[PDB]
């Protein structure tokens, strides 16, 4: 709780060392903060790989999701994070708060990278959203022709 | 008493202003106490401990008037054409004046210029943009969410309204705030927290001091604040308000107003003090010094100070956005959205459900 909001800072703030010192002490992997935000939420979100892999060593769940059903895969595809989000689908289509899945994001950002990887673990193409608007639509929609054409 | 209490909100300069009131002390021996206390605008209602004369946007004063809580101000025609004539038409309830205008407040843009020499012109690059600032250490915007009026510019971008003004009054069934634009508005503010572009929990104070140590390149807030980043040593521009589906953020034209409380004994030094000492050149440039107003109504000081870019800016922002209105639904209004905003960013509900709720509430 008050060590886990001390994890909560250094894996968002992307320090290596204060993350190994608080897990020293006993500090929780899976600390949850009001949003069901976890240390793995913050450091996929944050591009800090050697937090995810120290995180996922030591237990941490990798399909966790907060109040709008945000995974640390998605936030890793969602801010074009290639190596985090390879990590992520190594240890395991969630939807969001609207419908939106990992797919969903890397399409609407054109990380294409992302696109192939998520694609080649099993990524949905048929994700429907509120709107209706499956990746593809996303890629056309944001003028990601390449990205659709492998869709 | 035979006294003058007053109230102003604490991100004014209420120092400069109990310095006009020193002035009016010593020139009249009338004690003049200048006050600014936490949730001043719920608590004069609740106790007009009543204050000689409350400081606010007029936006709040018409619920105070409609409750009977104001005196009717009695300026004459020659000090009416001191001040813009749109100025008076904004303390004017059902005909009749029940505040004194002061000065004129819009949101704006605010950068800084070392972090961004170019700042965006939509919301939808703020995203792209933290993603490159934060390589550095930076974060790309922040600004008050606590407080719709803040948020309440991209809310309005779209489509949001408050209240339609048809045929010369504000229809109260006719309210916005569930429509298509301010779904839109509220969905990207609640997607760039969702995607951890912004802390659902910032508040004025975390913005400002983010924004004056340089750690954000960006925030939003009006002329009050101006005074705290020059003594920042922030090199920091005031422009226009980013776009949302290209169009224009709308913020509320306040305008800050003194109303004399109807159950003040005092109130012919009220009029004495705010018609002859605060709405004066030298009056308004103590409490501008202080903290600034932005365009003040008073034409003299108004037009010597038009020059300044940041009150330009202000007021194009202004042109932009609607100015507020003063029914007393405006107090259901602000208090829904408020909840609703906070409820949305947080994940508490759904932007939908929280609007939908809200919409109900303001036109109950
Ligand atoms: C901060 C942020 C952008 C978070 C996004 C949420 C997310 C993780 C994934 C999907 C987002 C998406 C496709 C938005 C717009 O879709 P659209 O092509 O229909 O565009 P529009 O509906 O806004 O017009
Ligand atoms: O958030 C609702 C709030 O917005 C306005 O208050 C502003 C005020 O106009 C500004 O000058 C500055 O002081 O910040 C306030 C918001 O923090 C409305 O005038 C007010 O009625 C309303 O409560």
């Amino acid at each position: 709780s008050d060590l886990g909001r001390k994890l909560l800072e250094a894996a968002r703030a992307g320090q290596d060392d204060e993350v190994r010192i608080l897990m020293a002490n006993g500090a929780d992997v899976n600390a949850a903060d009001n949003t069901g935000t976890t240390p793995l939420h913050l450091a996929a979100y944050s591009g800090h790989l050697e937090i995810v892999e120290v995180l996922l060593k030591h237990g941490a769940d990798v399909d966790a999701s907060d109040v709008f059903g945000f995974t640390p895969l998605g936030l890793a595809a969602l801010w074009g994070h290639l190596e985090i989000v390879e990590v992520l689908l190594k240890h395991g289509n969630a939807m969001g708060s609207d419908g939106w899945t990992p797919l969903h994001a890397a399409a609407k950002f054109g990380y294409l990278e992302i696109v192939e990887v998520l694609l080649k673990h099993g990524a949905d193409v048929n994700a429907q959203d509120k709107r209706g608007k499956t990746p593809f639509d996303l890629a056309i929609d944001n003028g990601n022709e390449d990205i659709a054409e492998v869709l | 008493e035979g006294k003058l209490v007053i109230w102003i909100n604490g991100d004014k300069g209420y120092n400069g202003l109990a310095e006009v009131g020193k002035k009016f002390e010593k020139d009249t021996g009338i004690k003049v106490t200048v006050e600014h206390p936490d949730k001043l605008e719920e608590k004069f209602p609740q106790v007009a401990d009543g204050p000689d004369i409350i400081f606010w946007a007029h936006d709040r004063f018409g619920g105070y008037a409609q409750s009977g809580l104001l005196a009717e101000i009695t300026p004459d025609k020659a000090f009416q054409d001191k001040l813009y004539p749109f100025t008076w038409d904004a303390v004017r309830y059902n005909g009749k004046l029940i505040a004194y205008p002061i000065a004129v407040e819009a949101l704006s843009l605010i950068y800084n210029k070392d972090l961004l020499p170019n700042p965006p012109k939509t919301w939808e690059e703020i995203f792209a943009l933290d993603k490159e600032l934060k390589a550095k250490g930076k974060s790309a915007l922040m600004f008050n969410l606590q407080e719709p009026y803040f948020t309440w510019p991209l809310i309005a971008a779209d489509g949001g309204y408050a209240f339609k003004y048809e045929n010369g009054k504000y229809d109260i069934k006719d309210v916005g705030v569930d429509n298509a634009g301010a779904k839109a508005g509220l969905t990207a503010l609640v997607y760039l927290i969702a995607a951890k572009a912004m802390n659902a929990d910032t508040d004025y104070s975390i913005a400002e001091a983010a924004f004056n140590k340089g750690e954000t390149a960006m925030t939003i807030n009006g002329p009050w604040a101006w005074s705290n980043i020059d003594t920042s040593k922030v090199n920091y521009g005031v422009t226009v308000l980013p776009t949302f589906k290209g169009q224009p953020s709308k913020p509320f034209v306040g305008v800050l107003s003194a109303g004399i409380n109807a159950a003040s004994p005092n109130k012919e030094l009220a009029k004495e003090f705010l018609e002859n000492y605060l709405l004066t050149d030298e009056g308004l440039e103590a409490v501008n010094k202080d903290k600034p107003l932005g365009a003040v109504a008073l034409k003299s000081y108004e037009e010597e100070l038009a020059k300044d870019p940041r009150i330009a800016a202000t007021m194009e922002n202004a042109q932009k956005g609607e100015i507020m209105p003063n029914i007393p639904q405006m107090s259901a209004f602000w208090y829904a959205v408020r909840t609703a905003v906070i409820n949305a960013a947080s994940g508490r509900q759904t932007v939908d459900e929280a609007l939908k709720d809200a919409q109900t509430r303001i036109t109950k």
